[PDB]
RNA sequence: CUGGUGACUAUAGCAAGGAGGUCACACCUGUUCCCAUGCCGAACACAGAAGUUAAGCUCCUUAGCGUCGAUGGUAGUCGAACUUACGUUCCGCUAGAGUAGAACGUUGCCAGG
RNA sequence: CUGGGGCGGUCGCCUCCUAAAAGGUAACGGAGGCGCUCAAAGGUUCCCUCAGAAUGGUUGGAAAUCAUUCAUAGAGUGUAAAGGCAUAAGGGAGCUUGACUGCGAGACCUACAAGUCGAGCAGGGUCGAAAGACGGACUUAGUGAUCCGGUGGUUCCGCAUG
RNA sequence: UUAUUGGAGGUAGAGCACUGUUUGGACGAGGGGCCGUUACCGAAUUCAGACAAACUCCGAAUGCCAAUUAAUU
């Protein structure tokens, strides 16, 4: 809990300081990280997505929800119920484990990394970090990995404004 | 369902009950537990 | 060269009240035959599996409003 | 957490060995290789050739080649 | 010529005549308005009459706003057939018109283009109209 | 930015749902549950004139001690029951206040029943 | 006054601003135990009391939204007289819309202060 | 049947409008459905809340899956319409077979034959800690008299008697 | 039969809150011809004005069902 560790010590006086919060209840924390992967070839094989729910599996820890059509679709032969992601909720030592991991371990492993977009926040405290390789997390072997796809991992935070979850975020070692 | 199924208790044999079924989804002979007069308690039917 | 591919209707249903507020009813009368709730069973009065109000007790039928926009009928026993 | 479905996880040290940097954290690596730690416990290793104090965007410095590399046998050349 | 781009149902009970005017008894866009004093339908072809009419007479120069619109398709039988088996297919469209409804207004040019353009308007519609300014 | 719900809130949801159903008489009053982080609360409540019949606490100086919640809502329970008794009252129905009948609500439930109140 | 639990067509609500924390209500600390997550102790459940009024919650202010809402007049209309007129007259009933205005709840029982 | 007859159309049942704010109410008036479906899409207990939009996010585009906020019903309710349903009648899960046997005060509808609703009692059960709920399905179509014949059951009869 | 009192129900009218129909504006999330700025803005929002047997946020007069009800019959 190296992570959780610093987020107690030293963002939390940082942050507050820099905020100017009368309570400490009112420093942002990082509520949750949910990791997706969306999987609409699925329809056509259905063992891609078992794939992805195995890769999904090792690189978070836990085993995944399968997240299935909300509706049905014409254009993309797409039928109401049918698996076509996965998705994982991580939260407390797990969920700084990942995050530091991925800080760490999994981020510079991305070629030609030059940083995350630093616009990705939806407006309200929360930041969306879209991986375009399983292959960066050290938990996968290339060998095994039958095909290449992506990730999306949401970082739910606590913070009421895009500035307050940058700081945090930074203050935690994203790069930008 | 799609077909007329009579159920008869499998301890005495009476058919006490009619009601339907879809044969394509249970094309076995469906079975369950009914009132048997006969005998004054539950019994197991089934589909004759 | 000219038909209609109108010209049908189903029986009509006699809905509606069947007991006036205020009337004397014995027990098991039908109320309000309706499709739905558009009356609710009040006190001592029940709904059938098709939606028919009916008294449970013997007494007076009374429609009383249920909160801003139902309503439902009840039924009390006279002293 | 439920028993019985998720997978096995452990504590590892992530070692870069360009800078032999180590930091403990979870994960389902399972390294055969095991090291000591400041806490009296041991936990296995996983070597890592790149890190976040060895990444250049993140050092802001040129990353070193490690030995038997591609770059040290051109040099070798 | 104005028709609803679609309806609900284009066979439609014939609509009330009378009664007065239930709204838009009132010049609320132009200056000058044409104000029906009788009833009838008015239909979409003496509609279009009118405008014609009107704005040819205004040369461009004003602004011409129909108030009225032929939301009501009505029906008419095949020549030469007997009374039943059915209701016929849609004729027409037309507007319901009571006393005191606005039936056109303008605005932009001298009262005396208003009063002249709207009676040669006038002489285009089955309903007798008197010349009427915003009120106030 | 996550909001948090209110669990109070949610709860009087499904408590409007049990009531709808179950509701006390004068002859088999109510016995409400009422739960907070730290203390359960019980009532008996006839519902046709809106007015309690009996209370116990474990917020209450007489029940009020060094316990684990489970054990205090078993000493509620015996309460109630106990009070409820005095007044005369046998039959009652258990509101268990839209929480899951378990742990607490169900400690002080079974000790009312052992107590003697027949549900 | 606070809480629990009821009754009442939101006159009760929403929104905005402000105040509060031996006790209480919360957030909160954890996952050994009962119990739980189609993954997640987030939730449910349980154990607990280091921290905080930040939020919830409660209270206070108001009329921006929502709600309520006349009187007067009008539409419609039962009946009658006249009429055939896309009608008229007389009597009773009498909207909807809108206007004035009301309103930031009123209350029963129980336990504490 | 029929705005003469023929030809064409129609013939039973359900929903809406016409229908004149109870009910009923016609035309070869205006619109649509039915001749099923479900072993759960039934019962019960517990839990849950939508559609859409905005903003971020990979393969992913206007719409796939993820996240926050707003969003009172514009979703969903097997199937037409109407009336209902967000205290859910909608959604999820566990356990189940009440989609019971004998009935039935009273009531609706009604020319008849039929059709509809029904508390409650008894027997034996299912779910629930319990109160209690359950005699199919959110409600209203999904059907056909008698005669005759087939099959099963039967402390009924059996042409002198068995 | 009338008087009084209670109740069911959605018509006349009215209205646009829903489903549709519809006239003038305002404004424009965003991209295109355009360099930023003189189409479409087809979105969304908004102002004002209209239409409906199978629309309804509303809603009469009447008629209807009743009352240990009074008068006349
Ligand atoms: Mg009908
Ligand atoms: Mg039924
Ligand atoms: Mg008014
Ligand atoms: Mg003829
Ligand atoms: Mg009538
Ligand atoms: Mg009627
Ligand atoms: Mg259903
Ligand atoms: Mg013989
Ligand atoms: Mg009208």
């Amino acid at each position: 809990n190296r992570l959780k560790e610093k987020f107690n010590t030293e963002v939390t006086e940082n942050l507050m300081k820099k905020f100017n919060y009368s309570s400490v209840m009112e420093v942002p924390k990082i509520d949750k990280i949910v990791v997706n992967m969306g999987v609409g070839d699925a329809v056509q094989n259905s063992k891609v997505l078992d794939n992805a729910v195995e890769e999904l599996e090792l690189i978070t820890g836990q085993k995944p929800l399968v997240t299935k059509a909300k509706k049905s679709i014409a254009t993309f032969r797409l039928r109401e119920g049918m698996p076509i992601g996965a998705k994982v909720t991580l939260r407390g030592e797990r969920m700084y484990e990942f995050l530091d991991k991925l800080i760490s371990v999994s981020l510079p492993r991305v070629r030609d990394f030059q940083g995350v977009s630093k616009k990705a926040f939806d407006g309200r405290g929360n930041y969306t970090l879209g991986v375009k390789e399983q292959l960066i997390f050290p938990e996968i072997d290339y060998d095994k990995v039958s095909k290449v796809r992506g990730m999306d991992i949401v970082i739910v935070t606590t913070a009421n404004t895009d500035e307050e979850a940058r700081e945090l975020l930074a203050n935690f070692g994203m790069p930008f | 369902m799609r077909v007329n199924v009579t159920l008869a208790c499998t301890e005495c044999g009476d058919r006490n009950y009619i009601t339907t079924k879809n044969k394509r989804n249970n094309p076995e002979r469906i079975e369950m537990k009914k009132y048997c007069p006969r005998l004054n308690k539950y019994t197991l039917h089934r589909e004759t | 060269v000219s038909s209609t591919k109108n010209g049908r209707d189903s029986e009509s249903k006699r809905l509606g009240a069947k007991r006036a507020d205020g009337q004397f009813v014995t027990g098991g009368s039908i109320l309000y035959r309706q499709r739905g709730t558009k009356i609710y069973p009040g006190e001592n009065v029940g709904r059938g599996g098709d939606d028919t109000l009916f008294a449970k007790i013997d007494g007076v039928v009374k429609f009383e409003r249920k909160g801003r926009d139902k309503k439902q009928v009840s039924v009390y026993a006279v002293a | 957490m439920k028993q019985g479905i998720h997978p096995e996880y452990h504590q590892v040290i992530f070692l870069d060995t360009t800078t032999n940097f180590k930091f403990l954290s979870g994960s389902t690596k399972t390294s055969s290789e095991m090291m000591e730690w400041e806490d009296g416990k041991e936990y296995p290793v996983i070597r890592l050739d790149i890190s976040s104090d060895s990444h250049p965007f993140y050092t802001g410095r040129q990353k070193f080649a490690a030995a038997d590399g591609r770059v040290e046998r051109f040099n070798k050349k | 010529m104005l028709l609803p781009k679609r309806v609900k149902y284009r066979r439609q009970h014939r609509p009330k005549t009378t009664g007065r005017s239930k709204g838009g008894n009132y010049v609320t866009f132009g200056e000058f308005g044409l104000q029906a004093t009788t009833t009838s339908w008015i239909t979409s072809r003496q509609i279009e009459s009118a405008r014609i009419a009107m704005t040819r007479y205004m040369k461009r120069g004003g602004k011409v706003w129909i108030k009225i619109f032929p939301h009501t398709p009505y029906t008419k039988k095949p020549l030469e057939v007997r009374m039943g088996a059915g209701k016929g297919a849609v004729e027409g469209w037309i507007a319901v018109v009571k006393p005191g409804r606005i039936l056109f207004e303008v605005a932009g040019v001298s009262e005396e283009v208003a009063r002249e353009a709207l009676r040669l308007a006038s002489h285009k519609l089955p309903v007798k109209t008197k010349f009427v300014k915003r009120e106030e | 930015m996550i909001s948090k719900i209110d669990k109070n809130k949610v709860r009087l949801k499904r408590h409007a749902r049990v009531r709808t159903n179950l509701s006390g008489t004068a002859e088999k009053p109510r016995l409400n549950v009422y739960r907070s982080n730290k203390h359960i609360y019980a009532q008996i409540i006839d519902d046709n004139k809106g007015v309690t019949l009996a209370q116990a606490s474990s917020k209450d100086s007489d029940i009020a001690t060094t316990a684990t919640k489970v054990e205090l809502a078993t000493k509620v329970g015996e309460a109630i029951a106990k009070k409820a008794a005095d007044k005369g009252i046998k039959e009652i129905v258990f509101d268990r206040g839209g929480y899951l009948y378990h742990g607490r609500v169900k400690a002080l439930a079974e000790a009312a029943r052992e107590s003697g109140l027949e549900f």
